C-alpha cells in the first residue's frame, strides 16, 4: 500500500 | 548563455559529447512555466531559490520538508546554482513524510490535485510534474498519472531502482508519461537503474550536486535525480515554444542523444536528454 523516494 | 563550472549533469544535457563542465543553455531559462515537485516537500526559503518556490499542499500536519529528498529534486530543477531552468516557478506538494513513505492513496489524491490546481496559477508557457517516487505496480496509480498528463501536464517518473524492468512497478509503466532512467559520468547506465521498454529517455543520475535542508547541498544518486533533469528540460522547451505539454516527452526523445550509453539491455532506448542549443 505504500510508495518510496526513489 | 554559460555556467562555468556546473554541475556535471547539467553540462551534459548541453553537451554531444561526455566530459565537459560548462552549462550552455537560452537566458529564458525557463520563465513563465511552472513545475510541480511531488515528493516530500520544498525548504522554500533556501537561498537557491530566490522567492521562486513555495509549498501549495500537504497531506500530513505539516508542510515542511523534514527529509531532504524533494529540496533536491526541486533544486535539479529550478535552483539558481544547480538548476536547468533557473527562472521557473515552483510549487511543492508534500505525498510523502518526513521518512520518504507514503500510501498509494495519498500519492493519487497529490496527482489529481495538481490536475486542478494548475488553473489557479500564472503558467502561461505550460506545466511540468516531477515524480520521483515508485513502488509495486497498480493501476490506480498508472490512471492517476496519466489522467494528469492528459489534463495537460507533461509527467516526468523515475524509472526505479531495483535494477529490473520497470514495467513491474508504478507510475513508471504507465506508457503515456515520460519515464526517466539515470546514467552516470561516463555515460553508462547506472548499476541500479530500472530497464525495459517502457522507458522513454535517460538523464543523469550518478552523484548529481543539488539543494538539500537546512540551507546546504549534497550529492546523491538515483533515478529520482533524472528525472527532475527531464522535468525541467520539458519547462525551458516549452519556454522557447519548442513543444507542448502533451507532445514534449516525445519531443525530448527524438531530439535526444541518441547510441552515447553503455550498460543498456536489448530493448531499452539508448537515448540521453540533450538541450540542442548551439550559442
Ligand atoms: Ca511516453
Amino acid at each position: 500500500a505504500a510508495a518510496s523516494v526513489k | 548563455a554559460a555556467q562555468t563550472n556546473a554541475p556535471w549533469g547539467l553540462a551534459r544535457i548541453s553537451s554531444t559529447s561526455p566530459g565537459t563542465s560548462t552549462y550552455y543553455y537560452d537566458e529564458s531559462a525557463g520563465q513563465g512555466s511552472c513545475v510541480y515537485v511531488i515528493d516530500t516537500g520544498i525548504e522554500a526559503s533556501h537561498p537557491e531559490f530566490e522567492g521562486r518556490a513555495q509549498m501549495v499542499k500537504t497531506y500530513y500536519y505539516s508542510s515542511r520538508d523534514g527529509n531532504g529528498h524533494g529540496t533536491h529534486c526541486a533544486g535539479t530543477v529550478g535552483s539558481r546554482t544547480y538548476g536547468v531552468a533557473k527562472k521557473t516557478q515552483l510549487f511543492g506538494v508534500k505525498v510523502l513524510d518526513d521518512n520518504g513513505s507514503g500510501q498509494y492513496s495519498t500519492i493519487i489524491a497529490g496527482m489529481d490535485f495538481v490536475a486542478s490546481d494548475k488553473n489557479n496559477r500564472n503558467c502561461p508557457k505550460g506545466v511540468v510534474a516531477s515524480l520521483s517516487l515508485g513502488g509495486g505496480y497498480s493501476s490506480s496509480v498508472n490512471s492517476a498519472a496519466a489522467r494528469l498528463q492528459s489534463s495537460g501536464v507533461m509527467v516526468a517518473v523515475a524509472a526505479g531502482n531495483n535494477n529490473a524492468d520497470a514495467r513491474n512497478y508504478s507510475p513508471a509503466s504507465e506508457p503515456s508519461v515520460c519515464t526517466v532512467g539515470a546514467s552516470d559520468r561516463y555515460d553508462r547506465r547506472s548499476s541500479f537503474s530500472n530497464y525495459g521498454s517502457v522507458l522513454d529517455i535517460f538523464g543523469p543520475g550518478t552523484d548529481i550536486l543539488s539543494t538539500w535542508i537546512g540551507g546546504s547541498t549534497r550529492s546523491i544518486s538515483g533515478t529520482s535525480m533524472a528525472t527532475p533533469h527531464v522535468a525541467g528540460l520539458a519547462a525551458y522547451l516549452m519556454t522557447l515554444g519548442k513543444t507542448t505539454a502533451a507532445s514534449a516527452c516525445r519531443y525530448i526523445a527524438d531530439t535526444a542523444n541518441k547510441g552515447d550509453l553503455s550498460n543498456i539491455p536489448f530493448g531499452t532506448v539508448n537515448l540521453l536528454a540533450y538541450n540542442n542549443y548551439q550559442a
